């Protein structure tokens, strides 16, 4: 499942660097150039979403009270509910990833960095395994980069 | 559930954000 | 003080329309040309700010615990703090007016409509009485309309 | 008073500046 592996690599890398505050120079292994531009786009757009909704996100995280690995399945349930109206678009997708990055920052703060990888896999699972055909029709991460292109 | 309410908030935010790039 | 009267009229009308949910056709009285387009712009931009920050605003309103007329002056204190870095721009101003409308909606919900006018006056007081020179240099509400032109 | 008002102001200031930048761009 190349699409899952590529997607996990991008989302995992973004959540990791957000939680640590450091952009890893390690090259993308399973993303093939398109992933590099996607991560670059996700940094710009994902960071802006977090700045726009930081206080809202804090309240959501508090209500969810995610403290360990078995709580990540609540973010999975939330994402399923988001898409339950049958609508899919990149704004929704990148808002969920950005909330994921916000949660990862919190997990690192409370010495729960081990939960960041399972969090990323949970997010990628919903995206790729329930929205596969839509992603493929958008040409995957290339469509993501094009959609958020800055003039 | 709190999960359903949080999802509605994230969906709304997602759609507002999508619309600034769609046009 | 024409600038105060013009500004109060715009902000008062917007807060009242939001609280009742009904766009009044009553013409603006002391706002001239800029006033008509300003309320039109404030409706568009202000409604979008509230959609963008509804949940954050709800939490803010909860922490402030505004229940009656004495509590209304806390928004003016919040506005003073917002501008304490010496920076002024229309995004800040409209975000504060939009939160004011969000509060006005709440006041109506708890049968405190009598507090909406004092809230509008407190907002207008901070804007006009502490940022007068900046507003005049921006060409007042005409600059507001142009800045947010679509 | 001072403490919650100051934190709320910082949030509104941030929101205000993020929004301003989408039009001043």
């Amino acid at each position: 499942d190349d699409l899952y592996r590529q997607s996990l690599e991008i989302i995992s890398r973004y959540l990791r660097e957000q939680a640590t505050g450091s952009k890893d120079s390690k090259p993308l292994g399973e993303a093939g150039a398109a992933g590099r531009r996607a991560l670059e786009t996700l940094r710009r757009v994902g960071d802006g979403v977090q700045r726009n909704h930081e206080t809202a996100f804090q309240g959501m995280l508090r209500k969810l009270d995610i403290k360990n690995e078995d709580d990540v399945k609540s973010l999975s349930r939330v994402m399923i509910h988001v898409f339950s109206d049958g609508v899919t678009n990149w704004g929704r997708i990148v808002t969920l990833i950005s909330f994921g990055a916000f949660v990862a920052k919190h997990l690192k703060t409370i010495n729960q960095e081990s939960c960041i990888e399972p969090l990323a896999e949970s997010i990628t699972d919903v995206l790729v395994r329930t929205k596969r055909d839509w992603l493929v029709k958008q040409r995957g991460w290339d469509g993501f980069v094009e959609f958020f292109h800055v003039e | 559930r709190p999960e359903i309410r949080i999802a509605q908030e994230l969906r709304r935010x997602g759609d507002e954000f999508n619309a600034t790039y769609a046009r």
